[PDB]
């Protein structure tokens, strides 16, 4: 047990309200002037840390007795569970398909009698989600000793409930910070589809021009038509406006409900056109309204089991919950990051299906899809690093391989920014290998 | 096991045999001289300016690369490099081999 | 049939949020650093494009497999369908008058 | 070879019927842009200068 | 390709082959694919598809290997005790006839003949377990089926079952080489077999000549190790052989090839690998020459729930031993000696004071010759003695336990090599008086 | 004709060990000496000279266990060769020199 | 940790043993007088008899004596592989923290 202790224990005590101050000047401070117990008050008015058997005042002997105990209970929540998608018992890969279109061709009769059987191969992305995530909150309950705490059977039911509840907050408290992760891992990685704005906090024209580019971008990602861009894999897809959900902190909502809204007489016309969702983070530099299709969340679960054991010798439980979860992103759906500051010139260079399998002598064109943020420059820039000899692609896309060639290519699509002098490159890539002929080959006239 | 912190000072490789020195307010380490007494096995690559750790421990034997062919039962010596190698002269025995080794094996030894 | 790709292919690293968050010195990445495993979030978080073989954690030998296959279907529509007209098999002039 | 079930092998080769007919609806949505882009470069649009 | 070494690139050989063995080939299309994936791969790098090479051409098939090692020697168990440590395993031998004669009888109705009645004792002595540990959520990952996700879980509780066959294969090669090693078989020296074609003639002969004896349902006292007239049956012998003899017997001889799947003609021939000891080319036993019991088959688990794994446990708890009452024969090559041993009496007595007790030593020599026996007496303190052909004469104050021992001394005049076979003998008192006679 | 490795699949943490197992097909009937080998790069990963792997801490690199068997004889060397492949865990928990 | 070794001639023990080298295995043998011993004897062991040296590094000893030691003295090897008091640094291999006739078993903290 504890002997002496002071009552400011953890205290910092910028001013001492009690004789320095509210004793010393005639200042604002004598509404507290005329109180008789204000020093006993600002004395353990705090609440104190370690408990003294303090006596009683009459008879000493005796001692002071706990009036009341506050089991204080806190439930926690993810804001971001109706994001979660199911659960996968067995297997860990996740295989999600996108078909994309194909191209036209012209009617002639003449030609089609000698190209009845010819064929065109589909236009098809596949990306992968593999399982993340694998932990567990261990918590003990030793319920014997606990017994000596209380006098309430109702309060040590209430306490015991209450550390089984520490785990399954602790589960939502570290899902959430996950979920918010997988926004920065795909803002680090480059991947969002940057629109370029100003900070909202500084001019509320700035904060009104950043109303525009968020409704123009709704309006934009849910085209019948579709749209090529504004996802990683550059697909045409179209997002449903019910499936745009918006995703913004806290500061951001005050400013346009406090500026915007407060002075808009038409409410639904400068609204945010989402399910807007709030948070307190993103965690990075000038990130903040990541405005996403519901289907760009990829969050499944493996295992929810708690597993217990009970020590005999020492008359403890050991509580291992474990949470194995698979925490990813599609790309395949649409997603937009609005980063304030100074954003670069490129994004990312986005190429054609990054698995070519071409045929030695075959040809294959690499479209490039630059993802740039401001109007217009970067010409692309072609590359065969890999294999040479033969290899050599155009200022378009056409690889034209070789005979000779055997090994892995990388096409790469550099687009030069910045400065002459130290040039920062973006730079896409996409690979191919490279299958034998076998026929027109060896030698040749 | 005890630990303390070293700074390599002449990239230190693994399964070395290494000395020390005393430097700017902390321990430096390198490869053992030839011909001597070593008294740290380095099991971490620790280039020249990393700043590492030490885990002492009366080790019964060590595991380092063999400077030479080494017959069990062989008293062994700090070689080129830092390695073990046979040798003859009690002065600069440190240990012996329990097992066989070609030069650059590992081979395992007891402390004398 | 691919011999070696890394799970950066064409991915600019802008800030590499490894090094963000386990050297975060009071930066707001404070709340990512009691997180257990954000090192395996981080890595392959973001969806692989090139497949590769997963070796089983407990069992060395065994892959580990594709436990869904998710076929994602879009439906794309001509906005201004609106705007045609009708159907013609016969013929093939129309004459405004 | 690519798929270890029925129900996903027939609902990837259902897919691409659906990619023939969403080429179908957005050349025919290009090709009405077409008739726009067109007409402005013959100039018969008549012209509004804003 | 991983730790192939080739011989040559067969590649190579039917693509240069202009007109050689390689030519039924050459008609053949995609032998160079079988070439690649012939052998199979070892880490399977993941294959694109062949059509739209996005796709992933996905594993199939789940072909779970669940082959059964299995004991020869498993038909040699005797079944299992739950309660209890050891075995006594006794045995009743023939009594002499008498003549009938009624003359005689009138003196004689009450007249004790003692039967003769021998005992082993066996004792449980292996207790070994087993361990596997299987961490059931992390395997899910690696399967899709729920079926083919649990016929792996139990392949390797088969393969706990593997290894508890493999290990008491082992302790049964050891419980015929442990008493070998004691010499305690009845030793036929053999010509080294594979020197010769005659001597695999030789061999056959010694055996078939063995088996015979074995079976002779006359009975016989000169092949179980406790000297007791007992008998084997032909459908319960037992050649345990190597391979290596095996397959030169079955081809040299054309006696074993005509009969090579016959009861008789040793028959029940059980190919094992080879014996650990040296001369030791074969083993002719009994079925029962084996007592092999199961004290305890249990299978305990536990369960991490900190690490998600289950941990098995299978505990073995066997009585290994042979019995010394059934029929078993070594051929046995090399520098033999003379004797073997020198089995003794009833090899336990109760011989009260003033008595006597007639022993009997039994050489089991290899040489096919006459040895002497030499009966002496040791332990005691009264000047117990023996005579020559083996009658023990309790003095008749005598109060130790004594040890009579039967030597044979096969070695030389100067430096002794003696086989002695030894039995204790305790001492009940006699209040008669006695002290000296005339 | 051939050096069969015990496992050809292992993972091994920074500064964990692995045992491997030579396994020689002599077509003769005489001893054969298995030379261990560990090739990958990195850091100063060796082998023992029975086959017990033994990563060194800093590992990064895909690793390689060879098995040699010198049939032939000196000046006309024949390399019979097995082959393990390892891969590394990420155990970045400890230190560097050790006494 | 442990090795084998193949004892070389009759060890007894208690007695100090020391290492050597010949066909291949470690040899042990009973430590030759006035020196520094390598290992104590925990089981007698037979000329060409297999075992193990169980390396857990000790910093203490329980050696038979070979004469009467006495608190504090010095001890090297003696005759037979037993301990035995000196005045002779080099010879030093620790030294008696109990005190003991002869054949007795003494306890000392290796230095």
């Amino acid at each position: 047990t504890f002997n002496d202790v002071k009552t400011s224990l953890g205290i910092t005590e910028s001013y001492d309200i009690v004789n320095a101050i509210r004793n010393s000047q005639g200042d604002n401070f004598k509404s507290y002037v005329p109180l008789a117990t204000a020093n006993n008050v600002a004395e353990v008015g705090a609440g104190i840390l370690i408990n003294q058997t303090v006596q009683n005042d009459f008879i000493t002997s005796l001692v002071d007795r706990i009036g009341l105990v506050v089991i204080r209970q806190v439930s926690l929540n993810n804001p971001l569970k109706k994001f979660k998608k199911g659960q996968i018992p067995l297997g860990r890969t996740i295989e999600e398909i996108y078909t994309d279109i194909t191209k036209e061709k012209q009617y002639d009769a003449e030609e089609a009698e000698q190209k009845v059987f010819e064929r065109e191969m589909p236009n098809v992305k596949t990306l992968f989600h593999e399982r993340n995530r694998q932990g567990f909150y261990h918590q003990t309950i030793q319920d014997d000793s606990l017994k000596t705490a209380f006098v309430s059977w109702g309060n040590f039911e209430s306490f015991v409930s209450s550390i089984i509840n520490a785990i399954y907050n602790s589960a939502e408290v570290d899902e959430y910070e996950y979920m918010k992760l997988l926004v920065d891992n795909y803002y680090s990685k480059g991947l969002f589809t940057t629109v370029k704005i100003d900070e909202p906090t500084s001019s509320t024209g700035a904060l009104t021009e950043f109303v525009k580019k968020m409704r123009a971008t709704a309006r934009k990602l849910t085209l019948p038509q579709g749209s090529r861009d504004w996802n990683s894999m550059a697909v045409r897809t179209r997002s449903y406006m019910e499936d745009l959900h918006l995703i913004i902190d806290a500061d951001l909502e005050a400013e346009l409900d406090v500026d915007v809204l407060a002075k808009a007489f038409n409410m639904n016309r400068t609204d945010f056109l989402g399910n807007v969702t709030v948070i307190d983070g993103f965690a990075s530099t000038g990130l903040e309204a990541v405005l996403v299709d519901k289907d760009w969340f990829m969050v499944y679960d493996n295992l929810h089991k708690m597993e217990t054991v009970r020590n005999p010798r020492g008359l403890y439980w050991n509580y291992y919950y474990h949470v194995w979860q698979t925490l990813s992103v599609s790309r395949f759906a649409n997603a937009v990051a609005f980063v304030s500051g100074d954003v670069p010139a490129v994004t990312q260079v986005i190429v054609s299906p990054n698995i070519a399998a071409v045929k030695q002598g075959g040809q294959q064109q690499f479209t490039a899809y630059v993802r740039a943020t401001n109007a217009k420059d970067h010409k692309v820039v072609w590359s065969v690093e890999g294999g040479s000899t033969g290899t050599a692609i155009t200022g378009d896309g056409l690889l034209s391989v070789s005979g000779n060639e055997d090994n892995q290519l990388t096409v790469k699509a550099t687009v030069d920014i910045g400065t002459e002098d130290k040039p920062k490159l973006v730079v896409g890539e996409a690979v191919v290998s490279i299958r034998p002929n076998n026929a027109s080959g060896g030698a040749q006239a | 096991m005890v630990s303390f912190t070293a700074r390599a000072k002449s990239n230190v490789m693994a399964y070395r045999l290494l000395a020390y020195s005393q430097g700017d307010d902390i321990i430096e380490i390198s490869h053992a001289a030839e011909n001597t007494i070593p008294d740290y096995v380095a099991v971490k690559d620790v280039d020249k300016g990393d700043l590492t750790q030490v885990n002492m421990y009366p080790l019964a034997a060590w595991q380092v690369i063999a400077g030479s062919d080494i017959k069990v039962g062989d008293n062994l010596t700090t070689g080129k490099d830092g390695t073990a190698v046979p040798t003859d002269d009690p002065s600069t025995v440190f240990g012996y081999a329990v097992e066989e080794a070609q030069e650059g094996q590992l081979v395992t030894l007891v402390i004398s």
